[PDB]
RNA sequence: AAGAAGCGAACGAGGGGAAGUGAAACAUCUCAGUACCCUUAGGAAAAGACAUCAAAUGAGAUUCCCCAAGUAGCGGCGAGCGAACGGGGAGAAGCCGAUUAAUGCUAAUGUAGAAGAACAGCGUGGGAAAGCUGACCGUAGUAGGUGAUAGUCCUGUAUUCGAAACAUUAGCGUUAACAUAUUAAGUAGGGCGGGACACGAGAAAUCCUGUCUGAAGAUGGGGGGACCAUCCUCCAAGGCUAAAUACUCCUGACUGACCGAUAGUGAACCAGUACCGUGAGGGAAAGGCGAAAAGAACCCCUGUGAGGGGAGUGAAAUAGAACCUGAAACCGUGUGCGUACAAGCAGUAGGAGCCUCAAUUUAUUGGGGUGACUGCGUACCUUUUGUAUAAUGGGUCAGCGACUUAUAUUCUGUAGCAAGGUUAACCGUUUAGGGGAGCCGUAGGGAAACCGAGUCUUAAUAGGGCGUAG
């Protein structure tokens, strides 16, 4: 039987969650003693996706 | 609820079976979907791959002065193939079982209400006789009948068999198109204590 | 019931269905809803799932996190409302099974406080919160 | 379940065919340039029910302006006449009394002309 | 002496094996082990009995279907690729001769066939099956025909049935050909290079092998996804094995919300033909009088021509053989009106006169045809900032010609059930009934373990994040 496959990659980025996906951000990777320790701080941890994105999120992501 | 047989016999049938209020909608997509369920589906056309031949390209692309053409079986082409040509498909649908038996429950009700069910205690037919039916049935006042009875008996179907507007049926193979087709319907009262129990 | 002849599907049940390029009255002749001519008026055009136009999309953008843990697909959390379609007194896993609450390959379960319990159970293999076993004791039931 | 378009296509023709009967050459014989005839007409008919108001009091302007001339008043001064007379005639009517009965509209002049 | 060869559908197994395309370029990758080439079977083939999985209370060969699941993984971690464990089914079988070919009996089949019910009158009509009236048969009533529509006119249908001869299928018996291991070493494992595994070298198990090597052999060996220990499991290096599964050049019966002559096969017709091409190859057009030829004796014009007019036939001959119907483009003839001093998308709104039908107690209205004269008025489509545009497209007509289908998914409506809803494959004397495997909903938080109306982060019980009718 033929079903959507899901974009194996975007999973890997997004996470469901009760209203929403969840995400990790960026620029956290690499290049981080010229970073304050505040960027540092706030850039660590759990955002949303964006409700401009979450349309692309569903659409790429349709069985989670 | 309480019914009558031809004879005069009281006869209790349930309201959940018997009595349940009439959903047209509901019996609309069961009737439409058991009509449905009839198409065989066995047809095809030929696409512009399956007509023969038309692999070269009829003429060059530029300076012929003609409108471009690929293959002489385009879809646009008289003996072309055709575009979105038709292949076998399945009409059956998923009726709901609930929906299904909700359904006949609307139909025997309505039938009841529209005085097209007629309860008798037997109907036996004692040699493969057609004229013996035709009889048996113009006493009953239903020349034109469904005759719904559990088990039917190997002679009344020979005697049911060449009269036009007649059939019969064991409940377990009653349709809904079966039960709204027909001008009367003659259940026996086991066959209406059967329909009492699987609806 | 009523004749084959008179029935009908009842308003709102039916949609007639949108046929493109038949003429100017149906609101969809020429280009059929597609407007002029770009990538998406073209026949096998499509909306291709994560592209930006060129711009690196977001899922790359952001960065891959966490791991897929195998036990987490064993473990089947169970609700004290669903607790209704169980035969007997004793719930385990296999109870559970056979009730069809979990699936038949899970191998732990767990209760949780989500509705409410209304006969005494005997919870035997299983992981019970703190407000659900509280509600169970409440039932009557007890946990081992 | 093949449908051939050739009972309604024809019948369709028919109608444009129809409405075009008069017309000059390919107008009134083949479909292509019938429907077009056919349908500038409609656009001439519609402008011209607009057009036909405006014509019409034009000509009944210039019928009431000749009437007056003869009588000794212009146009613009009968017209005034009347509105200070309190006469609610319509131009249509003025200009049928004035093309049809010149005593008559001999006294409306002599009324626009007391009102000055 | 016995065989083979060659040909011919699809499906099988095996040896080789693209590229267009996708990645919005492209090389890894995809396409795809596909197309194609080559070899060779059988009614199927292949596989198949554990040196298999599992980690559960363990199960117990192979194949196929529904789930698991677009999950776990793989992947320029891009585009994509994509399991298994296990659950539910179909089918079941294990052996060491589950072989092949004859012949001979017994049974059954098939290959021709036979019988097979019941309607008349009247009127219309060319013709009756249709109409009106009244009958009959029915284990036979929606069959095909017959001069219009027939259960009773014909062929049929229901039902009951036949075989001298030959084939086929089984069971039995017998023959003659081949086969009948005895537990497995150049093997398992290893180095190097490749390939296959969903898995692209990866931390890479397992399988295959071109090259180089090379055991233990039951006090032993293989596997359990690097690897080690423990535990479980199973014994490779001998062979075989039905069913459930794949297919259609064909035979029979039956079917169709499949086509109806530009459709449907390319092909309804003397079609793979004519025609085109050196060739490989490409590849048409083209059906219909009438119920019955009753297909027009004879006469006349004409060249013993063609063609026609009579006569005749026929219900009908503008049904006369190029023959049903007989549209349009296009081209004639006739009648009415207009038109040879007037400038253009040819109409439109007005409007005189004429012509013609009707009324009307008699030139007035109404209908139809024409349109002197006046006003206004630069086609249509496409594409554009913008088109009378001297931008595109169309000589015209007829016929055909473009948003589909399948599956997945989301939202909306509607219907049923409702904290529940619903089964799939299958089975079924088949739209029912059964089948609960599974799926969705009912809880979230967190990478996860884990906890749970909470949870995560934190030293924090603070703060903060995410949470608190299908
Ligand atoms: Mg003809």
């Amino acid at each position: 039987k033929v079903k959507m496959k899901t974009k194996s990659g975007a999973a890997k980025r997004f996470k469901r969650t009760a209203n929403g996906f969840k995400r990790k951000q960026a620029f956290k990777s690499h290049i981080l003693t010229k970073k304050s320790s505040k960027r540092i701080r706030q850039l660590r941890g759990l955002k949303m996706v964006d409700k401009s994105d979450e349309a692309a999120v569903r659409r790429m992501c349709p069985y989670i | 609820m309480d019914l009558k047989t031809v004879t005069g016999a009281a006869v209790e049938l349930s309201d959940t079976a018997f009595g349940r209020e009439f959903n047209e909608a509901l019996v609309h997509q069961v009737v439409t979907a058991y009509l449905a369920g009839g198409r065989q589906g066995t047809r095809a056309q030929k696409t512009r791959a399956e007509v023969s031949g038309g692999g070269i390209k009829p003429w060059r692309q530029k300076g012929t002065g003609r409108a471009r053409a690929g293959s002489i079986r385009s879809p646009i082409w008289r003996g072309g193939g055709r575009a979105f040509a038709a292949k076998p498909q399945d009409w059956s649908q998923k009726v709901n079982r609930k929906m299904y038996r909700g359904a006949m429950q609307c139909i025997l009700a309505e039938l009841i209400r529209q005085e097209r069910l007629i309860l008798v205690e037997e109907l036996t037919i004692s040699a493969p006789k057609t004229k013996e039916l035709i009889a048996k049935l113009s006493e009953l006042n239903a020349p034109r009948a469904l005759i719904i009875t559990k088990e039917v008996d190997e002679n009344l179907y020979l005697a049911a068999r060449n009269i036009p507007h007649v059939n019969v049926l064991d409940t377990s193979e009653v349709d809904p198109v079966s039960l709204i087709a027909f001008d009367k319907v003659i259940m026996s009262v086991e066959a209406a204590k059967q329909f009492e129990e699987a609806l | 019931g009523l004749r084959l002849n008179e029935l009908s599907p009842g308003v709102g049940a039916k949609k007639t269905a949108q046929r493109r390029g038949r003429g100017i009255g149906s609101g969809l002749g020429k280009t059929g809803g597609r407007g002029v001519k770009g990538q998406k008026s073209r026949s096998g055009s499509s909306i291709r799932a994560g592209f930006e136009g060129g711009q690196t999309p977001l899922y790359r953008r952001l960065p891959k996190f966490g791991f897929t843990s195998k036990m987490a697909m064993t473990t089947a959390e169970v609700r004290l409302s669903e607790l209704n379609k169980v035969e007997g007194d004793v719930i385990s896993v296999a109870t559970l099974k056979t009730a069809n609450i979990i699936r038949h390959d899970m191998k732990r379960a767990r209760i949780i406080l989500s509705g409410d319990v209304t006969k005494a159970y005997t919870f035997q293999g299983v992981k019970v919160t703190k407000g659900a076993k509280q509600a169970i004791e409440a039932a009557g039931g007890s946990i081992e | 379940a093949r449908v051939k378009r050739g009972v309604q296509a024809n019948r369709r023709h028919k109608k444009i065919l129809k409405r075009a009967k008069g017309y000059y050459g390919a107008r009134s014989r083949v479909y292509r340039v019938a429907v077009q005839a056919v349908t500038k007409a409609g656009q001439y008919a519609y402008r011209d029910r607009r057009n036909k108001k405006r014509t019409f009091r034009r000509l009944w302007i210039a019928r009431i302006n000749a009437g007056a001339r003869l009588n000794g008043l212009s146009y613009s001064r009968f017209i005034n006449g009347m509105k200070k007379a309190n006469i609610t005639i319509d131009r249509r009517v003025l200009a049928d009394i004035a093309m049809h009965d010149a005593a008559t509209f001999g006294a409306l002049v002599e009324k626009a002309k007391a009102e000055l």
